[PDB]
């Protein structure tokens, strides 16, 4: 529920720790258009503890959320946000046309159109340095086939769903190899021997 | 090729059908590992 | 490198087949102004 | 029952999240083929 969300070229990571995480208040809300888990199932989150908790957060079009699924390929999955293949965690998304689309075309939001190579899982990359798409060397800020490596979404509320902007969160976490620090709302009991 | 080798960890982290597909892997492998042991054992019993 | 292009009121089509689409001569050539592909990234059309 | 018997031709056609499922078939079938050979060799070796 933060005021503003990042462009997917600069997705914001919040580390969650030393606290009780009730997930019922997330999963039981209809206010999320998607809640898809991988290495766990959504109803089971309250039956677990987590050794760290990760909440990567950004915006993207409704018609590219499919690429956020782990081990896929395509511009988002290849150049701007990579999940590791064993991803244990859940992906959350909701429409944001009424908070984050604009009739001018909301050019506040960018993504990495080009890059040197496929980025590592959870690598993040702000670099504006010009991409040399054809086999020429290229200097300064411009040239034929020399691309500024970010491109912008057109977001207008008159554009349809799939064109519209979504806020997205990925809850990434790790289990049973380390000390717990986040746990479910479940209550303890007097330890018999 | 399951998420884990701990059977109670798979049953904690997943529901009735997502746990089932993952447990069937452990059943397959474990069955094959115990069959390999019983084959080595019957052959060693014939030597002894 | 044709002498006469069509006009967009009746745009031409030609079918290209049985052959090699060697885009190195195409894509690297600074004779063009703008180039945009919507299904696929430019470098790997040489492979796909 | 995989799409191919050539390991590099699986990897050159499918993306990793399902190329792994084909490779797992070939791993299972080839591991079953070694186990059949080694069982045959052990039983024969007891005869010899």
């Amino acid at each position: 529920n933060a005021t503003r969300f990042a462009s997917v070229y600069a997705w914001n990571r919040k580390r969650i720790s030393n606290c009780v995480a009730d997930y019922s208040v997330l999963y039981n809300s209809a206010s999320f258009s998607t809640f898809k888990c991988y290495g766990v199932s959504p109803t089971k989150l309250n039956d677990l503890c987590f050794t760290n908790v990760y909440a990567d957060s950004f915006v993207i079009r409704g018609d590219e959320v499919r690429q956020i699924a782990p081990g896929q390929t395509g511009k988002i999955a290849d150049y701007n946000y990579k999940l590791p293949d064993d991803f244990t965690g859940c992906v959350i998304a909701w429409n944001s046309n009424n908070l984050d689309s604009k009739v001018g075309g909301n050019y506040n939001y960018l993504y990495r159109l080009f890059r040197k190579s496929n980025l590592k899982p959870f690598e993040r990359d702000i670099s504006t340095e010009i991409y040399q798409a054809g086999s020429t060397p290229c200097n300064g800020v411009e040239g034929f086939n020399c691309y500024f490596p970010l491109q912008s979404y057109g977001f207008q509320p008159t554009y349809g769903v799939g064109y519209q902007p979504y806020r997205v969160v990925v809850l990434s976490f790790e289990l049973l190899h380390a000390p717990a620090t986040v746990c479910g709302p479940k209550k303890s009991t007097n330890l018999v021997k | 090729g399951a998420i884990s080798s701990v059977l109670n960890d798979i049953l904690a982290r997943l529901d009735k059908v997502e746990a089932e597909v993952q447990i069937d892997r452990l059943i397959t492998g474990r069955l094959q590992s115990l069959q390999t042991y019983v084959t080595q054992q019957l052959i060693r019993a014939a030597e002894i």
